[PDB]
DNA sequence: TTAAGCAATTCGTAATCATGGTCATAG
DNA sequence: CTATGACCATGATTACGAATTGC
């Protein structure tokens, strides 16, 4: 271990007061930091053991600081033989130790972890807030420092050298240290964290190894002991399913008439509300037996229970969600006054996160494998969520019609278990906005309360594709013209395809739904699809991400990526992919048709070792199906035919051990005629020399025009404009672009010395 | 214009169903000399050359060099509508991008079909011409047998040229063996050796190669020192087909 | 041998004669040697003593894709 | 030391062609009186006497009583790749766990030298009775085999009938019922069913399709049967030896 | 000792089933 | 030297698991 870089702050104030380096050779001073050396690594490891008994922290964050960090540093400590190092904790005489864990669930997947025992402090590696929270596509520190903020054997020689290399490895370090600071004060984590374990009672620990259950647990022991009741013990393996919810079936197309959107707010915490559901209220079925009373005594469920009504008991779940309830309705009313747009959507992170709470609260009942499970009320939730939808569609569709006074009868086109897309008839967006706010509290009066209905947006136009997969464009106001697009579902927002094909994508409901012109989308697809066959694409644009879960199911089927991640490298076999991450590949062109689990290679593999790309897989595997899902629902068959001899006339245009042996033999310019002999232009083909001259000289132009723009983009990336660059950052589009257009203008420079030259030189 | 006119159109189904597995778009450098092709595979491990010098055509005529490109599929799609005693015409345009194929029968039925071509940007390359020092005549069939019946046992297989003959032996999992062949027409395996050889190749690529056996009754390996092993056939009063793979290493 | 290889590997990263990742080694030394900096004549005696080796005549990162 | 040969060779190919389909091993027991496999079926319904004589054979030296085993359709896998004119030799060394498997040519240009290694075996083995067979018939394999096929397409289990005038294949099935009468004819081609009393039988047809692939195995197939006792499909290897599949029968 | 629920759509691989090109031998 | 179906080889259909997103 060679270098130790640590930055330190006091809550509330807007920069840091410490900031602190310790190298292992001797160094050169940076301004705003100290600097010490040391000629041995024992007095590296014990001054920073020392550092840390007497600023004595708080909160100790990082970034990958469980996993990789500690446990080094306590190894290299156990191996020189530093008895003093590991007593990092608070008690005096108390030494630590290195501990597997494991953590699973249905709604993060599995992982495993080491941890390291400190007590009286408190750790919060960002990277495992990052991974339980946040649903991203790469999790390095490059890739969610770009999405957020907008940014091994090298480091052996800048090391081995003098002092000011050292220098600027400390720099490199510094800013390391510093960016995950930055990341917790920005995305408003720690308030958060203290807001959650003031709602719900439990410590600080517990919201970074644990669940939703010991919450849940915790507030209805909690409100356990203000009436004198105590929980039973009920274990069973196991149960089975019920019923859940039910989806309309669509009206599938392209709709240009507006379409307004009607949906509950809180829909299952409002179920189990307002109709006095709970375990401290369930009636058995022979307890109301032989009592006869009825009436407003109890209340019968489609699934069958019987209820007591809220004039015998008051339920526990119905308070705990009540508290939740107006906690995140304060929380809304906080947001409702922001301007900034990324603190904007983390108090909607905030509002998010007090919703899922109150969600999990009804999912605690159904969790057969859990604490305490109540099937029966997951059962009438589902049953009274299913009765009150297609109540709001008999009603929406029954009583504005021609009949009635009003202009047209309207017809649901869709409903997916909370909300209602009801299709009105009028074109003029303040006619739909109207009736549909009169709709919407109109048929809220039919119900308990706090359950009501409202409006929500209207679309204009739509595109209804499936189930659960459509688009259109959002309407909030009407003076406020149109706010964004929405994609539910498509090729867009998924993770697991080429980001050509979603911005290919992207690109076509662009032009389709804005400006209204097929003709511009058409050669949009045509130029992508030219400009993939003519092998003119990034292959940032062709890597796809798999994550690599548990291995058995992945024993149960041969897959690509596990394929790629269970196949070590000559080089390291010591960084490899875990279970729980993301693996990256591309597909390689072979004849090995059975199987695209054989052609997968890592991208920076394909980069040293350049190996060539199928362009036909993605061209029929990757691209072609999720255009005729699209395309063609606005025209007939004529469209598949059409994209499919948009593509025929650019089909025809593609670009090109053994490999040593070449001839290289010389080709004319002008009509591709191998023959003997160096010039350029054929002997048939001579005299419409000027003009192929003039052809190709702006294309050198427009290559000389490009490189200048990338290399001196790094250097301003990088800080200096006076040293070299080193930086090889895989989630960078930056890299391998500038390592393909000095290729480029390598092979068209030489093409143009086949004419001779303009003048002498020697002169 | 080009327009050529040929009487065995046999000999032009069997060369276009040696090539339309191991390759997909080609490149015809259609010249005053013949009808000449170089290739490399889709795997760019092997070089396919090919040439129908321009005697053996029984009508040829040529203005201009040109340079078309075929994809060979659509094109062995349509050399399956021509029986086996037709007699076959190509006509091209110089200005044009499509071509004719015109099947006459010998007998009251003639047939014609347009193809659209396309452009391709691809390099030529080739080989020079050293004096590779095992030089093996030998039958095609017994080859074809050999290639794969060694096949099922494992995938890479070494030749061994001594002086009386040459002995091919394979490996695999359910065991191993060898086949020799010694010195004594065509049924015959001349065996000319200055240095004797040993050297191993993968049987997916031969069990390529020989699927051209209907052309000729012998074929021709030549092997030297770290050089790729050559396949060569000839065609009778027509021209040539090789094949180029490289040793492992 | 062994002691010459990290001479040329010192001539490499000090600062005063040029930012040189680009380049070929003798190439920076004579471009040092015009505007008179401060070559030394140690890391011309090893360059030619020696035949056209990729390992003397050739800066650090001359592979890694930078 | 183990060293045979044998000149009209195909025949191996031949049985091992009907052997492989069947079960997947063989417990090779090699006598002074020859090549011999008892083996059971994996179904635990049939098994398998191969008996090959010396005087069947060419060139002999049998020098152990050895007892190996052999997984046979890797052995066919490498059996595939001889012609049938070429000469089939096999040599064993009794302490080298292997088979030196020799394919002369009968043009002696090709020569083919296989090697297929061992595996050990502690294979069941009970005992054939041996009594009266109440109906042995003499018929032609590919008749035989053609007869048994057609019965294939309308159900799956055959219900036999052997009488003194005819034979009586019945069987039902999807599309009803059929069956198929015989009767002698009065050296290949000839039938007989020799018999004392008539009976009546069940038998599983498929297990008929499984035995019939020893089909080119000999000049007549013969079909031996009694009162509830394994059927034996006997296929007389011609001047070599015979072999003989049994059928418990079934209830 | 540890873990909130269900509905639905998409894609890849192996296995099942249809169909033609050689071929091998009886007429 | 020539019909016939048995044999090998290649392509179309179905089934099921894995991954990921919407409520
Ligand atoms: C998202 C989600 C929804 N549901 C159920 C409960 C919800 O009552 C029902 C509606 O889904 P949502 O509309 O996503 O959530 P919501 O209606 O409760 O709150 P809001 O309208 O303010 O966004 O779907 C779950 O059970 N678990 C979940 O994670
Ligand atoms: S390649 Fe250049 S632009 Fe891209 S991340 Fe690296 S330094 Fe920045
Ligand atoms: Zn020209």
């Amino acid at each position: 271990v060679i270098q130790i870089c640590s930055l330190g702050l006091r809550w509330g104030e807007p920069e840091p007061f410490l900031r602190l380096a310790l190298t292992l050779r001797p160094c050169a001073p940076i301004l705003g930091a100290k600097v010490q050396s040391y000629e041995k690594e024992e007095d590296l490891l014990q001054a920073w053991s020392t550092f840390i008994r007497i600023m004595d922290p708080d909160v100790i964050t990082g970034y990958n600081i469980q996993n990789f960090d500690l446990p080094y540093l306590i190894s290299r400590a156990q191996t020189l033989k530093v008895q003093t190092f590991p007593f990092l904790g608070r008690v005096a005489g108390l030494c630590s130790n290195i501990r597997d864990s494991s953590f699973q669930s249905k709604q993060t997947g599995r992982r495993d972890t080491k941890v390291v025992s400190m007590v009286g402090r408190v750790q919060m590696d960002m990277l495992q807030v990052l991974l339980r929270e946040y649903k991203l596509r790469s999790y390095t520190l490059n890739a969610v420092s770009f999405h957020f903020l907008g940014e091994h054997s090298i480091i052996t020689d800048l090391q081995n050298g003098n002092d000011q290399t050292r220098r600027r490895l400390a720099v490199y370090c510094l800013k390391d240290a510093y960016l995950p600071l930055r990341l917790l004060e920005r995305l408003m984590v720690l308030v958060n964290a203290v807001e959650m374990a003031r709602v719900t009672g439990v410590p600080l620990s517990y919201l970074l190894s644990r669940g939703q259950q010991v919450k849940v647990v915790s507030q209805l022991l909690r409100q356990a002991m203000h009436e004198g009741l105590l929980m039973p013990v009920v274990k069973s393996e196991g149960g089975e399913d019920y019923t859940g919810a039910t989806v309309i079936e669509p009206l599938k197309g392209y709709y240009d008439v507006p379409i307004a959107t009607l949906d509950f707010s809180s829909l299952y915490p409002s179920i189990m509300m307002a109709h006095n559901l709970c375990y401290t209220t369930l009636l058995r079925p022979g307890t109301a037996q032989k009592l006869g009373l009825t009436e407003d005594q109890f209340i019968r469920t489609p699934t069958g229970d019987e209820f007591v009504k809220t004039s015998v008991r008051k339920g526990l779940l119905p308070q705990i969600l009540e508290n939740l309830l107006s906690a995140r309705k304060r929380a809304k009313a906080e947001l409702a006054k922001e301007t900034d747009p990324l603190r904007r959507q983390v108090l909607d992170g905030r509002q998010l996160a007090l919703k899922v709470s109150a969600n999990s609260v009804y999912g605690f009942t159904g969790a057969q494998v859990g604490k305490l499970p109540c099937l029966e009320i997951s059962q009438s939730v589902t049953g009274f969520g299913r009765q009150m939808i297609e109540k709001t569609k008999q009603l929406v569709e029954s009583k504005y019609t021609v009949e009635n006074g009003y202009s047209t009868s309207a017809k649901v086109v869709y409903g997916d278990t909370d909300s209602v897309m009801c299709r009105f008839g009028v074109s003029s967006v303040a006619e739909a906005m109207a009736l549909g706010r009169e709709a919407a509290d109109w048929v809220s009066g039919h119900f308990p309360s706090p359950i009501r209905l409202e409006f929500e947006k209207v679309y204009f136009p739509y595109l209804l594709i499936s189930k659960k997969r459509y688009a259109g464009l959002l309407f909030s106001s009407r003076p406020d013209a149109h706010d964004r697009m929405d994609c539910k579902g498509l090729e867009a927002v998924r993770r697991d395809n080429c980001p050509l094909v979603a911005n290919l994508v992207t690109a076509s409901l662009r032009r389709l739904l804005i400006d209204r012109d097929p003709e511009g989308a058409v050669a949009h697809a045509q130029d992508v699809i030219s400009d993939l066959l003519c092998n003119r694409i990034d292959i940032s644009q062709l890597v796809i991400t798999k994550e690599l879960t548990r291995a058995a199911s992945d024993y149960a089927g041969k897959q690509a990526h596990v394929e790629l991640a269970e196949r070590m490298r000559k080089r390291d076999p010591g960084s490899a992919p875990s279970l729980g991450d993301r693996v990256p590949y591309v597909i390689i062109s072979a004849a090995k048709g059975v199987a695209a689990y054989m052609k997968s290679e890592d991208p920076l593999f394909v980069l040293e070792h350049s190996l060539p790309i199928d362009t036909q897989y993605y061209l029929e595997q990757q691209l072609a199906k999720p255009l005729l899902r699209i395309f063609e629902p606005i025209l007939g068959e004529g469209r598949a035919e059409a994209v499919l001899l948009r593509g025929d006339h650019t089909r025809c245009k593609t670009v090109l051990g053994l490999l040593a042996f070449a001839k290289r033999r010389n080709c004319c310019i002008g009509c591709r005629t191998v023959l003997s002999h160096q010039g350029a232009v054929c002997e048939f083909c001579q005299p419409r020399e000027s003009e192929l001259y003039q052809k190709e000289v702006s294309h050198l132009n427009a290559l000389e025009e490009r490189f200048s723009r990338l290399w001196t983009q790094c250097q301003r990336c990088q800080g200096s404009l006076h040293e070299d660059v080193i930086c090889t950052s895989r989630d960078c589009p930056i890299f391998y672009m500038r390592k393909k257009v000095r290729k480029d203008l390598e092979d068209q420079e030489q093409l143009l010395r086949r004419f001779g030259p303009p003048g002498p030189e020697a002169w | 214009m080009f327009e050529a006119r040929l009487v065995q159109g046999s000999i032009l189904k069997k060369v276009l169903e040696a090539l339309k597995d191991l390759i997909n778009e080609a490149c015809w450098d259609i010249s005053s000399s013949g009808v000449n092709l170089q290739s490399m595979d889709s795997s760019h491990v092997s070089l396919v050359q090919l040439t129908l010098r321009s005697e053996g055509f029984d009508t040829y005529r040529c203005d201009r060099n040109l340079a078309m490109g075929v994809n060979l599929t659509s094109m062995s799609k349509i050399l399956k509508c021509a029986g086996n005693e037709d007699i076959i015409t190509l006509r091209a345009e110089d200005n044009a991008d499509t071509l004719a194929l015109v099947f006459e029968a010998p007998n009251e039925k003639v047939s014609d079909y347009e193809m659209k071509l396309m452009d391709l940007d691809v390099e030529q390359l080739g080989i020079p011409e050293q004096e590779y020092s095992c030089v093996v005549k030998m039958p095609s069939g017994e080859f074809a047998r050999i290639c794969r019946d060694l096949s099922h046992i494992g995938d890479a297989v070494v030749i061994s040229c001594a002086k009386d003959g040459v002995k091919f032996s394979a490996s695999g999992e359910l065991g191993n063996g060898n086949i020799k062949l010694s010195q004594t027409e065509e049924e015959a395996v001349t065996i000319e050796m200055n240095e004797p050889v040993q050297l191993t190749f993968a049987l997916r690529y031969l069990n390529f190669f020989t699927k051209a056996t209907p052309l000729s009754s012998t074929v021709t390996l030549s092997m030297s020192a770290d050089v790729p092993l050559v396949v060569e056939y000839k065609i009778a009063d027509m021209g040539h087909l090789k094949y180029y793979l490289a040793p492992k290493i | 041998e062994e002691a010459e290889l990290e001479l040329l590997r010192q001539f490499d990263l000090a600062w005063q004669y040029g930012p040189c990742t680009g380049i070929t080694r003798l190439q920076r030394w004579c471009r040092a040697k015009q505007m008179g900096l401060e070559p030394p004549p140690e890391v011309w005696q090893v360059l030619k003593t020696h035949p056209g080796d990729p390992r003397f005549q050739c800066s650090l990162w001359h592979l890694y894709p930078l």
